[PDB]
């Protein structure tokens, strides 16, 4: 059929300015990120100082869902540029420059050892007893 | 260097050896001991080899080909296919299983070449391990005729049943961590 | 040849690799002399 | 030394400290003399 | 034998005996995830550590000008005459002067030890 | 420079 | 000098062609003070930026997704330190880098590029301290230096042909110790490159002349290969003390 | 087109051309030449711009309270070597006259200094003092900046200088001094050595430096502790890997360092450390170190763990965390990166260091040789004088700051010419 | 519905996007005018068991760019935009990656 010899050629458009800047959101494959359960999400600048040059915090599905941290790419692309091609009804590709690159890594929604208790536990480095029971106690 | 190799044993000589003797250092660089044989063992090479074996330190690591830890739920289950026979034999008239049996199994496998070079015996090794550690470590040893020299070690039967300990029912060092500690101790400190 | 044997005599003349290996040997001898002096001197002082 | 089929009379060690702790001060006197004589005369050099 | 990681937090699982069903498990300490053990073996240690170094030999090694090669031993797969040979090139190899062979010519990379 | 038993 | 360890003083094999074997002081500084060989040169230093840009153009994807993968991506491209990514094809990259070194676009003569085929690393060092020497380049079993080059150099003056033109032509190349570890050398072209009972058929370089392994003071010694080695050291020391 | 058995002529023709172009001392000369131009400009550029304002407590009100003074050193210049006589007229100084009169063969160094002043009225004023004289740099003879450079032998004879003299030395106080190239271990390179008597079985060291812009070296160790030490848990765990990070009092577990870089999950840490997950031996090697760091499972906790072991303790917890973060960004692995999101690169390089240590422990790679001259570098006149000029230019900026701070606290004014002490550099 | 909410409609529609690495000369040529709405034409030719991608530079712009594909199975990428009205949105998921090389 036509699929074995189809040739597709589309016009390329690069608008001078776009109201919304374009970024890259990259997830590690081993994280098994799935968007079906993403009913809601909250992306905001971090408050670890407790703005434009600070990392990003993502909280999917509020506190109940997984949280991710995204950091801008340190290596600037002084000799490289990245563009994204999106399908549009007019049938022409549109290219938008990548303003920023972010790598998001997840944090488990598991109980977290308090710093004081963690220091006390590390004082006993030779934990002869099972560590799993210690975690259960906390 | 440039010492004439009369025997395959290095000896400190020259200024460093004079330093060792003059300083009366507690740690010589090459402490050596020349041993003369009293009886016919001096004349006959085989008896001299027997004395050499009796005088040379041998750890379990030197004769052990490879060590593994398998979680074996039942002795009759015989997760390793090979032991199924000899385990059955030992469990035809089971001994020390009355209290309990350990669910973990340290299946040490010894190299036949090292065993025959040091003229060690499976009964000898098993006796040393079992007696030195005590009734806690129970060992099953293969026949020498079998292709694989296998020693199956299990943790204390009474400690597994926990009737003997009484006190509080709390695992100490779990069981597999304790078994790994035992394996390291046997590897470096058996002194067979 | 690879590991340092010099088959040529001094009269015949060492080949370049033999020359470098010979230099290595002579260097070891010189280092031995220089290091020896001080240790032997200390021993002699202690004995006396 | 106490092992069977080992000569108690002639078995000796190079360590003078072990000779001390086991066999005594006179045994060390002789053993130290033997060790020094060995290191001195290995070169063939003779010291009175 | 190998190490497997949790499917929620991607932390290291630890073996745990199931006291009720007598089945080995792997549980993550930082969460409640549990997975039954399929291999039934946990800690294997090869004291002689006899390992075929053919697994540690790279085929790219056939491109080194500094390695010796012979036309005497042909390859098994393609029957190429050139074969570059070398010793263990490894520390703690016990005592082994065995020659390992790597086939020259592109992309074959077959390795035999004689 | 001679051999292993001689001198360097 | 106080340290009596005889390890740091001994003439190492890698000193070949870059430090004089004979010329060393005698006393507390045996083997600790050294002298350059006659043809040895020391790198002055360069900016790694053009090399990094070329690597980025060729491939060397950085911030990849655990692509080493048992070093499936053959080789990891290093620079003066600084792992800057990895490539899937190491041999094409190495050959392109050598061609660029000849054309002198991004790689000055001093830029040193080492590929360790086993362990799969390429190092690309330009760090202002490396000691290197000129070696002729051998392609197949034939020296790249030919009669045209030697005739032009023979007419050196009023022909405006010099050593730098020889380097630009790709006839000679500067190799440091790390690259000397990965290079098959012939002492002489005629004796070694020519076909015989085949010791090696993969010579990549040829020594310009063996006698250049000596330094300034040891180069005055006549027939130095016919003397005992300590005697050449003594002559270096005494030639520093001659009246003239 | 070949030259067979005529080779004895050809080798010496090419050697003749080599020594005709270069000569024997081209190391020294070239090094010095490079140094001057590149190094001085770089150092002048790399030094932080001088920031300065009057103390708020000293004067009441905020109308003129922050009179910000900013000093930037724009560009460098060197004149030909010059002697300033007692009368004050500059004269060219020939090397022979410098030897005879016990003078120093040196050239003046001029820096363009731009002073920008903000009076808090937003009327910032920039005044550029061009060719400000900051010191005198001794000139290596027959280098590009020596007067003897580019002179034919007849001209050299007219100046009573030998045509055959190699150069490559400085005339200081009338005496010829030669910088001796100093051997050193190579920087930005991972070397795995084994120390017999150490508590570590193997140690991997990286003497990292950022292009020698500052901080001559920032060495970091990743070492696997020996299993010789005997204990119950010690026998169970085996060898553990620790990191001797710079500016930290004691050892830090390596997995904790990885989590401090933001990589909390064990899988990701092992992805950086173990490039092939399929190999079981390396995973078994890494397991005990993961067991040691099982307590700390968060980035902030790891940073606090690092800060607690810092050389100078921080009273506040968040102070310790911030101190550890800045110390990791600056001191640890400076050549990989020094700012922003170089954390991933630092994690990859630290994983490489741990991986190379693991390979050495497994015997898959051989231990590095310290005497191998590939692992060695040679500091010539260039690097040595560059280190000297870094130190002295930093001290010069410090003295300018002291004088400026006094005069600014007064509020009268500041003069660049008076602040600069040519004594320092010269 | 809040300020920090992410418009995941692009993810729900599973919009596929392509990521391409292009050189600086091409990007600078595009940025020279950058307002004419045209920079070149992307032509994809498919065969029985092989596909090739090329980009032709605009004739006005110049006064052939083959594309090499890369596998995207090793990493999942998505594109999100921060609107000037503080309304974050997701444009789509990256389904293919390409590199542009000089001729
Ligand atoms: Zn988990
Ligand atoms: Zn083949």
């Amino acid at each position: 059929g036509p699929s074995s010899q189809n040739v597709t050629e589309y016009v390329v458009r690069v608008p001078k300015n776009t109201t919304k800047k374009y970024n890259i959101m990259a997830f590690n494959a081993a994280d098994k990120v799935n968007f079906a359960t993403w009913n809601q999400a909250r992306l905001e600048r971090d408050l670890s100082n407790k703005p434009e040059d600070q990392p990003w915090l993502l909280r999917v599905n509020g506190k109940s869902g997984r949280k991710f941290k995204g950091i801008k790419k340190g290596g600037v692309t002084e000799n490289t540029s990245y563009y994204i091609f999106t399908q549009c009804p007019d049938g022409a590709f549109e290219a938008f420059p990548v303003h920023n690159w972010y790598n998001f890594t997840p944090l488990a929604r598991h109980r977290t050892l308090t710093a004081e208790e963690a220091e006390e536990e590390w004082e006993r480095r030779n934990k002869v007893l099972n560590h799993f029971s210690i975690m259960q106690q906390r | 260097f440039h010492y004439a190799g009369v025997s395959a044993k290095n000896v400190t000589l020259g200024v460093p050896r004079l330093k060792e003797l003059i300083n009366i250092s507690k740690k010589p660089k090459t402490p050596s001991l020349t041993v003369f044989l009293l009886g016919q063992s001096a004349r006959d090479a085989e008896r001299a080899k027997d004395i050499l074996c009796r005088l040379e330190h041998t750890t379990l690591r030197k004769v052990t080909a490879n060590t593994a830890i398998y979680y074996d739920p039942n002795p009759q289950s015989t997760v390793v296919a090979e032991d199924q026979e000899w385990v059955n034999v030992y469990y035809e008239m089971p001994d020390f299983d009355v209290a309990r049996i350990s669910p973990w199994l340290l299946r040490v496998e010894l190299d036949r070449k090292h065993m025959t070079d040091r003229k060690l015996t499976m009964e000898q090794i098993a006796e040393k391990i079992n007696a030195g550690f005590g009734d806690d470590l129970n060992c099953i040893f293969n026949d020498d005729n079998a292709e694989k020299l296998v020693l199956r070690i299990r943790i204390m039967n009474s400690d597994e049943n926990k009737m003997q300990e009484e006190e509080e029912v709390v695992d100490k060092m779990d069981d597999d961590v304790f078994l790994r500690c035992i394996e390291s101790n046997m590897l470096t400190d058996m002194t067979l | 040849e690879s590991r340092g044997f010099v088959e040529n005599s001094y009269l015949a003349g060492l080949t370049p690799t033999e020359f470098f290996f010979h230099a290595m040997g002579g260097r070891e001898g010189l280092i031995d002399t220089a290091v020896k002096t001080a240790e032997t001197g200390y021993i002699q002082r202690r004995l006396i | 030394l106490s092992e069977k089929d080992v000569d108690p009379v002639r078995t000796t060690s190079n360590d003078i400290v072990e000779i001390f702790t086991v066999l005594g001060i006179e045994a060390v006197r002789k053993a130290l003399e033997r060790e020094l004589y060995h290191v001195i005369s290995f070169d063939g050099s003779y010291v009175n | 034998v190998g190490i497997r990681f949790c499917q929620e937090c991607n932390n290291m699982l630890y073996p745990k005996e199931d006291k009720e069903n007598r089945i080995l498990l792997y549980a993550c300490r930082n969460c409640d995830y549990q997975q039954e053990a399929d291999n039934s073996c946990i800690y294997v240690n090869k004291i002689t550590h006899e390992v075929d170094e053919l697994t540690q030999i790279i085929a790219d090694v056939s491109q080194d000008p500094t390695l010796p090669r012979t036309e005497d031993h042909p390859c098994q797969k393609c029957g190429h005459k050139e074969a570059v040979f070398f010793q263990s090139h490894s520390a703690r190899a016990e005592d082994a002067m065995r020659l390992y062979y790597v086939c020259t010519a592109p992309h074959c990379g077959h390795r035999w030890t004689e | 420079i001679w051999g292993i038993g001689c001198n360097p | 000098r106080d340290g009596k360890l005889a390890k740091p003083r001994q003439l190492h094999n890698t000193l070949w062609g870059m430090v004089c074997p004979a010329e060393t002081p005698e006393g507390h500084a045996v083997g600790l003070v050294k002298n350059l060989a006659l043809m040895a040169y020391i790198s002055v230093g360069s900016q790694p930026s053009p090399i990094l840009e070329f690597l980025e153009e060729w491939s060397m994807e950085n911030l990849e997704e655990i692509s080493p993968a048992a070093i499936a991506d053959a080789t990891k491209i290093f620079v003066n330190g600084c792992w800057v990514g990895i490539h899937k094809d190491p041999e094409q990259l190495m050959n392109t880098l050598r061609k660029l070194r000849r054309q002198m676009d991004i790689i000055v003569s001093e830029v040193s590029m080492i590929r360790d085929i086993r362990e799969r690393e390429i190092r690309i060092y330009t760090d202002a301290g490396r000691i290197c020497r000129p070696l002729l380049i051998v392609e197949k079993q034939k020296l790249l230096l030919k009669k045209r080059h030697i005739d032009q150099l023979k007419e050196r003056e009023y022909n405006n042909y010099s050593w730098q033109d020889l380097v630009a032509s790709g006839v000679v190349e500067y190799i440091d110790t790390l690259e000397e570890e990965t290079v098959m050398l012939a002492m002489t072209p005629d004796d070694l490159q020519e076909k015989e009972v085949a010791y090696c058929s993969t010579y990549t370089h040829c020594e310009i002349h063996p006698s250049m392994i000596l330094g300034v003071c040891a180069s005055i010694i006549p027939f130095p290969d016919h003397n005992q080695s300590p005697r050449n050291t003594y002559q270096s020391a005494m030639g520093k003390q001659a009246m003239g | 087109e070949i030259t067979p058995d005529l080779w004895q002529e050809a080798c010496w023709i090419v050697i003749s051309s080599y020594f005709d172009e270069k000569g024997l001392v081209r190391q020294q000369l070239d090094s010095f030449d490079e140094f001057i131009q590149m190094s001085v400009q770089r150092i002048v550029e790399d030094a932080p711009p001088i920031d300065l304002q009057a103390e708020a407590q000293h004067a009441s009100g905020e109308v003129e309270e922050p009179p910000r003074y900013l000093l930037k050193f724009e560009q460098i210049y060197l004149s030909k070597p010059t002697h300033w006589e007692r009368d004050g007229a500059p004269s060219p100084m020939m090397p022979n006259e410098a030897r005879l009169r016990n003078l120093t063969y040196s050239a003046p160094l001029y820096v363009d200094i731009t002073k920008t002043v903000i009076k808090e009225g937003e009327e910032q004023l920039q005044t550029q003092h061009q060719k400000t004289f900051i010191g005198k740099i001794p000139i290596m003879l027959r280098s590009t900046y020596c007067l003897l450079n580019g002179l034919t032998d007849r001209d050299l004879c007219e100046l009573n200088e030998c045509p055959l003299d190699p150069g490559g030395y400085f005339i200081i106080n009338g005496s010829e001094k030669v910088l001796i190239a100093q051997e050193k271990m190579a920087t930005n390179t991972v070397y795995v050595f084994a120390k017999k008597d150490s508590k570590y079985a193997y140690t991997g060291e990286c003497r990292s430096c950022l292009e020698n812009s500052s901080r001559p070296t920032s060495t970091i160790w990743v070492s696997m502790l020996a299993r010789g030490g005997q204990g119950a848990k010690k026998s169970a765990i085996g060898q553990r890997i620790v990191a001797t990070l710079p500016y930290i009092k004691q050892e830090v577990p390596i997995i904790i360092v990885f989590r401090a870089l933001g990589f909390v999950s064990d899988r990701d840490i092992l992805e950086h450390i173990i490039y092939d997950f399929e190999d079981p031996e390396m995973m078994e090697m890494v397991k005990p170190s993961l067991d040691e760091a099982f307590v700390i499972q968060e980035q902030n906790v790891a940073l606090n763990f690092i800060g607690s072991r810092g050389a100078k303790p921080g009273v506040t917890k968040e102070k310790r965390i911030k101190y550890a973060k800045e110390v990791l960004q600056k001191e640890m692995l400076p050549h990989v990166g020094v700012s922003d999101f170089c954390e991933t690169k630092k994690a990859y390089f630290l994983g490489y260091m741990v991986h190379r240590l693991l390979l050495a422990a497994l015997g898959r790679r051989e231990l590095d040789d310290r005497d191998h001259y590939g692992n060695k570098r040679l500091d010539l006149a260039g690097p040595l004088l560059a280190f000297l000029f870094r130190g002295m230019f930093k001290n010069l900026l410090k003295e300018v700051r002291i004088y400026a701070q006094k005069f600014i606290d007064r509020g009268k004014d500041f003069n660049l010419e008076l602040a600069i002490k040519t004594r320092i550099i010269s | 519905a809040e300020r920090g909410e992410l418009d995941l409609t692009g993810a729900k529609q599973n919009t596929g996007v392509w990521l391409v690495k292009v050189p600086k000369y091409l990007s600078q040529q595009w940025a020279k005018a950058s307002g004419r709405g045209e920079v070149g034409k992307l032509r994809i030719a498919k065969t029985q068991g092989r596909t090739e991608v090329s980009f032709t530079l605009n004739e006005d712009l110049a006064n052939e760019h083959p594309f090499v594909l890369q596998s995207v199975g090793g990493q999942t990428l998505t594109v999100f935009t921060e609107s000037s009205s503080d309304k974050l949105s997701l444009e789509g998921i990256v389904v293919q990656r390409a590199e542009c090389r000089p001729a």
